[PDB]
RNA sequence: UGGAAGUCGGAAUCCGCUAAGGACUGUGUAACAACUCACCUGCCGAAUGUACUAGCCCUGAAAAUGGAUGGCGCUCAAGCGU
């Protein structure tokens, strides 16, 4: 494009006070409803969400679940 | 092609749009009412207008019916409004007068009556044929 | 429309009018008079003015 | 000239004599083309042209997907009505659209 | 991540000479002389043994470390260039005109010029001057062919495209219409 | 004349982006909310108008440019005829005229909705409503524009043969030497090979005899076997030895190098005798540097005589 | 001299060497140790 | 006093072989009919069934043989009525031949086959039977080539 | 795109007849030892069945051949039973019995010539006589403004019953193809038809989940039979004429007497 | 990286074989030991090598595995613990480079014989050095490119000429015809593709491959054998010279 | 199919030799031929490939007097996060 040798209408970063509250008015409206909506939603929701686990390249992911066995070992015994 | 023809000076044009010339061949009409020039420009307000040599499209007001009812390519050959030539010579002729012709420009009909002009003879091969006086 | 004409045709018998040399023969006779006549009633029935 | 004239002069004599190496150039910078179309088109032929790339992206997957898919009607109708087209076929007595916008007398 | 360091090495041939001073490298062969200033690229320049040339760049980006594989590669083809120097063959075809190619050296630039007639029967006369340090030729041995022969690529491949540029059909079928000239092979003088 | 004329057919999704392009940059796009009614009805129904008025103007120049069957020369219709099917060709170009006039019907009722809509987002749904409409009409016709291209490239492509114009017509069998007479009498490019059906398609060159100008019409071969079996190939010289008043040259090779019986070449002629009624017949022996006339069977010589 | 061709008819440009800037900062046999324990852990 | 060898694909019981053939053959100076009869008479044995035929040109004379095909041993094993190729379209072979004649096809290919055992010789007619879309023992070719590399079917040694 | 024969005690293929370039919709079976098929590439074959060879090729329609229909067809479905309700003895004398009954229902002028007819989805119906007429067909019955869908000779052999989509059911002089009167009832389309043996009664079995019994003398509406929940699939009339069977899309069996 | 060579996904057949195919080669080649009573390395390198199904075809009876050198190693075995047999460990030293394994029952002087008389005219690969110079004509460019006599040759196919050209032959289309210059060899020397002496690259024989000239040949180099009944590896004549590892 | 040999179409798509090679991915021929791809081997030499996620950046639609992060201006900031 011929933007270098001829520039167009520059678009101004200057905001309007009226702009302003509209936009901040339009956010809070749209705030409290989805606020509605997650209320309202029949959406499912697990009771309990999936756990990502431990990254494979922590270097002792390894001795981490040997503890993990341990533990749960020690507390089968101890019950 | 249009019927705009090449090597033509610069020349007083004496008859715009509207203007009715008589017509100088034997193809049956008496006058030719003009309503274009051919290679007219574009300005807002102004007449196209063509001198002699021009070639304009023209309808017969006066003539027999089977001419009546078309629009002919016809060829200015006589004007009245005082021209000038490239040797300084300022002239004109009695009354304005073109000849129908096809858009090729070969001629209607087969004779001329009166004298032609030297443009629409240098300009027109088929009219400097059909002419008994070249003026 | 694709088998019929184009890169991917697939059509090579055509549909015939005819089905034998004399049939052709004389439906060429008969086609070009019936031409020759609507050149005829066409010519029977500058430009002009608006 | 008559015919397949293009390719019978094809036959005679050829291309010209850079025609496959700029048509190889060409389609080595196909990819900065279109990264370049991508970053840089502006407005409505932009939007078209993200659209034509989105499409394009989901077939490709689709194709893909078939391929490695490879290598691995619903309601009964007599035998007249087979390989013929034929619809899917997916108190309170309760319309569908129990309410409606109200419109009023000044509208 | 920026990497700690990064290097690349250009070995020289016995009979070359490399110089380089402020990034601007000198490389001088039986062939002649080439000169190329590379001070908008970060880089030290070291010998790191004798007759190789060693690059580096300390604490740079991936693009930093890239650009040494270009400042490396732009050496080598001047080394090459002093060396066994580059010859372009080009052949110009036609249909019914003959193209008529006129091959002068200029004595006041010594450049030399390349004139073309009758390109598709064209009344104009197309003449494109070289580079300075670009020799053409027109070949004896094969039939309508130019060669260019010179010590720097960049300049010799530029006339050759300039060779081309210059003789382009426009609104005729390409399909149909195949005059022209075309580089047919690339390669060393020697 | 020929028909090189006819502008290019686009496909659908190409019509549809041509028009709404004309529509998006040959008009206005900015209208406000805050404006009067009459200008908001103004600014949609110009542009329903609008984009009527290219898919009209498109149509029109489509259905005008290509052929008219009903009104062709016996000779030209039929080898559309044979090159392309009549019956898909007229189907096309109708489905081309219904679209049309189904767009036209849109619009009219469009603006006339327009005419009462009372709000700019009635007026834009309205609009909306009428484009989608009208590019559902050209995405119905995604086949026949593809085979109305195709149709325009091959037509743009077709010789100009004068059905009322001095002509020799050459005909027989494959590998005879119809291409080889026809190259060597005329200036025509008609490919000389030795395979069979070498020229799948009409070609002409043209001479002068005697301050005449004479057009030579080259056929592809034609076999033994009768209509029912022929293909469009050998339907092309057929349409040509039926409909051209022309003279005929029927080449015989009595050396049978091109593969066929002098029996097969004899009962060919018989049976595309009764096409050659107020004709002018030429058996041309070719091939005489290889086996000539007297070297024959004087029982094949007798038949031919 | 070179044996193979180039593709894009270059050829005095050299026999290049893959772009690896993290070259020489892990052993191979390390690496071979590292998959063994990687895949008794997967 | 050379040989030469053309190989050429012939509908048996068929003159008209020889009019693809005869564009090629005129220049070397055969009779375009005498061939066409030759290959005839070699071919009669395989009425309506496409075969490959050897031509040995020598001296200005030519001596036809039919080359064996699979597919053509196939086709003619299958034992389909006689019919007509002009009238009748778009056949297809779904009849059934016998695993013994299918082992006699693979002994007569054994010359071509590059298979070390006569196993490899029936499991390749097998697949080109297949291919054909006939049946062998009234099942699949597919069906009786697993078992005969599973080993339920035993095929002899030579 | 094949029609199998099979030996029933074996279950083996004695022949394959192949040859169709589309699906083999219909098959029928003549008294004279012949094969009519009727498939999706538009044409219909008639084929020797003790050669397995194709006799006739008879390619007229214009779209898919849904239905063929012998004049033959209600005897040869029942072979030697009849309306004495008694069998003969023997072997031998049942099959000249019901030999003698295809004769009877097969003879046209004095010699025995099986009539065939065939409906397709051009609209159009095509009667054919092979042994008379060879490739030309007798009649092109002309009418239906839809598909049609079914066809039936009557067993008297001098009607033609057809069942079209185009809600109608029309009646065909069986020997020159002339329309006779349109039996207008259904309002969807009509699925099959099935003659009674007095030659007097038309059942047909529509969309519209209905029965309709028509008198082809007067040409009315004898009977309505609705009670089907959904779509009629099969409709069948008894040999006897005591019962007439239907079923369709309500998955139950539907059994209607006098 | 966000600017990366995207790879193209084939949508052809065959897929990439995997440690399945070194399995399958592995037990292959152990079940192949026991059956056989001599094992053969023979060497094949800087060859075309398209022969070797017609070496297994007339060598039905015995077995040849032409596979990824360090795949049949580990499969003899290169230790003495890993070894199949007793003596694999020390054949083991000519698997380099291009070899093959022949597993056989036959006397080893007749597969001498028959790798000693075994010869087929070859054409040559990049590397090797040109045994005769090769030039073709000027004028009309033939199949042969002068090999045999242009009245018993045809002219070379049209499509070929931008082929030739990129592998760098000046011709030309003149009516449909692939000419040097001029049709009627003018204005343009003969090009020559090889000279005597020189080292051949790819380019030369691909252009000696296209004109159908073969200067090389197919030789098979027996390096030596291991013998089951023995236990020895026995050296052959390519086995004294070629280096081991 | 006039011709159709993996590559105008329809349907199948198996086996052998294998190191591996589709009853073929494209270019090509009237059909062949020829070239190319999938796959395999030799050379080389140590880390890569794919798909997502999160930051920052570009596009993700704009009219009409000349103008606005308030202005200058700012680029390891005078921008962004802590
Ligand atoms: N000896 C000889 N050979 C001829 C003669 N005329 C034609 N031929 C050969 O016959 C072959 C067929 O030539 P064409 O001109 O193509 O004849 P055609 O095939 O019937 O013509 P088309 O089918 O229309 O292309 C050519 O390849 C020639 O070699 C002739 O007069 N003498
Ligand atoms: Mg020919």
């Amino acid at each position: 494009a011929g933007t270098i040798n001829k520039p167009k209408k520059p678009t101004s970063k200057r905001k309007t006070t009226r702009l302003r509250a509209k936009i901040s008015k339009r956010a809070a409206e749209k705030k409290r409803k989805e606020r509605k909506l997650a209320r309202k939603n029949p959406e499912w929701r697990s009771k309990l969400k999936k756990d990502p686990g431990i990254p494979n390249l922590f270097p002792y992911k390894e001795r981490l679940l040997q503890q993990i066995e341990e533990e749960r070992i020690r507390r089968k015994e101890e019950l | 092609k249009r019927g705009a023809p090449g090597g033509k000076l610069k020349m007083t044009l004496g008859l715009p749009v509207g203007a009715i010339m008589n017509c100088a061949d034997n193809s049956g009409a008496r006058n030719l009412y003009i309503i274009a020039v051919k290679g007219a420009g574009a300005r807002l307000n102004r007449l196209p207008a063509g001198g002699v040599g021009d070639m304009v499209m023209a309808t017969v007001k006066k003539g027999k019916p089977e001419l009546r009812k078309k629009v002919h390519p016809a060829v200015i050959v006589r004007q009245a409004k005082p021209w000038k030539r490239f040797d300084g010579v300022f002239l004109y002729f009695e009354d304005n007068a073109g000849v129908i012709v096809n858009p090729k420009g070969e001629m209607k009909g087969s004779a001329i009556t009166g004298p032609v002009g030297k443009e629409a003879a240098e300009l027109w091969p088929r009219i400097a044929s059909n002419a008994g006086v070249v003026m | 429309f694709s088998e019929t004409f184009g890169p991917k045709a697939q059509r090579k018998r055509p549909k015939l009018s005819f089905n034998t040399v004399d049939e052709l023969a004389g439906y060429s006779e008969q086609s070009l008079d019936s031409y020759h006549a609507r050149l005829e009633e066409k010519k029977l029935l500058s430009v002009a003015t608006a | 000239p008559q015919n397949e004239y293009i390719e019978r002069h094809r036959k005679l004599h050829g291309r010209r004599l850079d025609a496959e190496e700029r048509a190889r150039k060409k389609a080595a910078r196909e990819g900065h083309k279109n990264s370049e179309n991508a970053q840089n088109l502006r407005g409505l032929r932009a939007k078209l042209y993200a659209k034509q790339r989105h499409a394009q992206k989901i077939q490709m997957r689709k194709a893909i997907k078939q391929h490695e898919e490879r290598n691995v009607p619903s309601d009964p109708i007599p035998s007249y009505l087979l390989d013929r087209a034929n619809p899917t076929t997916a108190a309170r007595f309760s319309v569908p659209i129990p309410k409606v916008r109200g419109i009023s007398e000044e509208e | 991540m920026r990497y700690i360091h990064s290097e690349e090495t250009i070995p020289v041939p016995e009979n070359v000479k490399v110089s380089i001073k402020s990034r601007l490298v000198t490389v001088e062969g039986p062939r002649g002389k080439l000169q190329k200033d590379l001070s908008h690229i970060a880089v030290n320049f070291s010998v790191v043994k004798k007759g190789v040339i060693g690059l580096e760049i300390h604490h740079g980006s991936r693009k930093d470390v890239a650009a040494l594989r270009t400042v490396r590669t732009i050496i080598n083809n001047m080394i090459i260039g002093v060396t066994k120097g580059f010859k372009y063959k080009m052949r110009y075809v036609y249909a019914h005109f003959p193209i008529n190619v006129n091959v002068e050296k200029n004595a006041e630039t010594g450049c030399y010029e390349v004139e073309i007639r009758n390109f598709i029967g064209e009344k104009i006369v197309r003449k494109v001057v070289m580079a300075p340090g670009v020799e053409v030729e027109i070949s004896k041995a094969q039939k309508d062919e130019l060669i260019l022969s010179g010590n720097s690529l960049e300049a010799v491949s530029q006339s050759a495209a300039d060779i081309q540029q210059i003789c382009k059909v426009r609104n005729k079928d390409i399909r149909k219409f195949l005059d022209g000239i075309y580089v047919s092979e690339k390669g060393n003088i020697v | 004349t020929g028909w090189k004329d006819i502008p290019p057919v686009p496909t659908a999704q190409e019509f549809i982006d041509i028009v709404l392009s004309r529509t998006q940059r040959r008009l206005p796009t900015q209208i406000r909310p805050g404006f009067k009614i009459s200008r908001i009805r103004a600014f949609y129904t110009r542009k329903v108008k609008f984009t009527q008025e290219t898919c009209s103007e498109k149509f029109g120049a489509i259905i005008s440019s290509f052929p008219v069957l009903s009104d062709q020369h016996p000779f030209h219709r039929d080898l559309m005829n044979i090159l392309y099917d009549a019956d898909h060709f007229k189907v096309a170009l109708g489905q081309i005229s219904t679209a049309k006039n189904l767009i036209e019907t849109i619009s009219r009722d469009y603006v006339r909705l327009l005419k009462y809509a009372q709000s700019l987002y009635q007026c834009k749904q309205l609009k909306r409503a009428a484009l989608g409409r009208m590019a559902t009409l050209i995405k119905r016709l995604k086949d026949p524009l593809i085979y109305l291209d195709q149709v325009r490239q091959h037509l743009a492509r077709l010789p100009d043969i004068n059905p009322t114009t001095r002509t020799l017509l050459v005909a027989g069998f494959p590998n005879v030497g119809k291409s080889s007479f026809v190259r060597s009498v005329t200036r025509a490019d008609t490919p000389v090979e030795p395979y069979a059906f070498t020229t799948k398609s009409l070609f002409v060159g043209h001479l002068d005899y005697k301050y005449l100008r004479y057009q030579v019409i080259d056929t592809p071969g034609i076999l033994d076997h009768p209509l029912e079996e022929m293909n469009t190939i050998e339907m092309q010289s057929v349409t040509a030895l039926a409909h051209l008043r022309a003279a005929v040259l029927y080449f015989m090779d009595i050396s049978e190098q091109c593969g066929f019986s002098l029996k097969a070449q004899i009962n060919l002629f018989k049976s595309i005798k009764p096409l050659f009624a107020n004709k002018m017949v030429f058996i041309v022996l070719n091939k005489m540097d290889i086996k000539k006339f007297e070297e024959l069977d004087p029982e094949m010589q007798q038949e031919i005589n | 001299k070179n044996l193979g061709m180039r593709k894009n008819g270059q050829v005095w440009l050299p026999a290049k060497k893959a772009f690896r800037p993290t070259k020489g900062l892990t052993s191979w046999e390390l690496r071979v140790k590292k998959r063994q324990e990687q895949a008794a852990m997967k | 006093n050379e040989i030469k060898i053309i190989h050429l694909r012939a509908t048996g019981g068929e003159v008209g072989a020889s009019s693809a053939l005869a564009p090629k053959i005129g220049p070397l100076g055969l009779s375009p009919k005498k061939v066409g009869e030759d290959i005839a008479k070699a071919t009669a044995d395989w009425k309506g069934l496409r075969v490959t035929v050897r031509l040995t040109i020598q001296n200005r004379q030519a001596q036809v043989s039919v080359v064996p095909t699979a597919s053509a041993l196939i086709i003619r094993a299958l034992k389909e009525p006689p019919r007509d190729r002009k009238k009748e379209k778009n056949i297809k072979h779904n009849k059934s031949v016998s695993l013994d004649e299918i082992i006699e096809i693979a002994r007569t290919m054994r010359f071509k086959s590059f298979s070390k055992d006569l196993k490899g010789g029936v499991k390749e007619i097998l697949g080109t039977a297949f291919s054909v879309g006939c049946q062998v023992d009234g099942k699949s070719p597919k069906a009786i080539s697993d078992a005969i590399e599973a080993g339920e079917i035993d095929i002899p040694d030579e | 795109c094949t029609v199998r024969i099979w030996l029933v005690n074996t279950g083996r293929t004695e022949h394959v007849l192949s040859g169709h370039k589309g699906s083999v919709s219909c098959v029928k079976w003549g008294g004279t030892d012949l094969i009519y098929t009727g498939s999706h590439d538009r044409s219909v074959r008639v084929w020797d069945a003790v050669k397995g060879t194709l006799v006739h090729n008879f390619t007229a329609h214009g779209h898919w051949v849904n239905h063929i229909a012998l004049s033959s067809d209600h005897v040869l479905r029942t072979a030697y039973h009849d309306h004495t309700k008694e069998v003969p003895g023997t072997e031998e004398e049942r099959r000249a019995k019901a030999k003698e009954r295809f004769e009877k229902a097969a003879k046209i002028k004095g010699k025995v010539a099986e009539r065939l007819v065939s409906a397709s989805d051009d609209f159009t119906m095509y009667l054919w006589d092979p042994t008379n007429n060879g490739s030309k067909p007798v009649a092109r019955l002309l009418g239906h403004q839809n598909k049609v869908n079914h066809v039936q000779f009557s067993p008297d052999g001098t009607l033609i019953a057809s069942a079209g989509w185009d809600n109608s059911t029309k009646l065909w002089n069986a020997r020159d193809g002339k329309f006779i009167k349109n039996l207008r009832g259904h309002v969807a389309p009509v699925y099959q038809c099935a003659w009674s043996a007095d030659s007097r009664l038309v059942v047909t079995g529509s969309k519209d989940c209905t029965l309709k019994v028509w008198n082809v003398r007067t040409g009315k509406l004898a009977m309505d039979l609705p009670g089907h929940e959904d779509e009629v699939y099969a409709v069948d009339w008894a040999a006897d004429g005591e019962l007439v069977a239907s079923g369709g899309k309500d998955k139950a069996v539907r059994t209607w007497r006098n | 990286p966000k600017s990366k060579r995207a790879r193209v996904y084939h949508l052809t057949q065959v897929n990439k074989k995997g440690r399945e195919a070194k399995e399958r080669l592995f037990s292959n080649i152990r079940e192949t030991i026991p059956k056989y009573q001599h094992c053969f390395v023979f060497s094949v390198d800087n060859m075309r090598n398209n022969y070797l199904k017609d070496v297994r075809h007339e060598l039905n009876d015995c077995r040849i595995f032409f596979g990824k050198t360090k795949l049949m190693a580990r499969a003899l075995g290169t230790t003495p613990e890993e070894e199949q047999a007793d003596g694999l460990h020390r054949l083991t030293r000519y698997l380099t480079g291009t070899v093959g394994l022949l597993f056989t029952n036959r006397d080893p002087a007749d597969i001498e014989s028959y790798f000693s008389n075994l010869s087929q005219v070859d054409f040559a690969r990049a590397g090797t050095v040109a045994p005769r110079t090769v030039t073709v004509p000027p004028g009309i460019v033939y199949s042969t490119g002068g090999e045999v006599p242009p009245e018993h040759d045809v002219p070379v196919s049209h499509t070929l000429e931008p082929e030739l050209r990129r592998l760098g032959m000046p011709v030309r289309m003149i009516k449909g015809k692939v000419c040097l210059g001029d049709e009627k060899g003018e204005a343009s020397e003969g090009y020559t593709i090889c000279k005597e002496g020189e080292v051949l690259d790819s380019r030369q024989t691909r252009l000696l491959k296209l004109f159908s000239i073969c200067l090389s040949e197919f030789k098979v180099s027996l390096l030596g054998y291991w013998s089951s009944a023995s236990g020895e590896v026995t050296e052959l004549e390519a086995g004294k010279t070629r280096p081991k590892r």
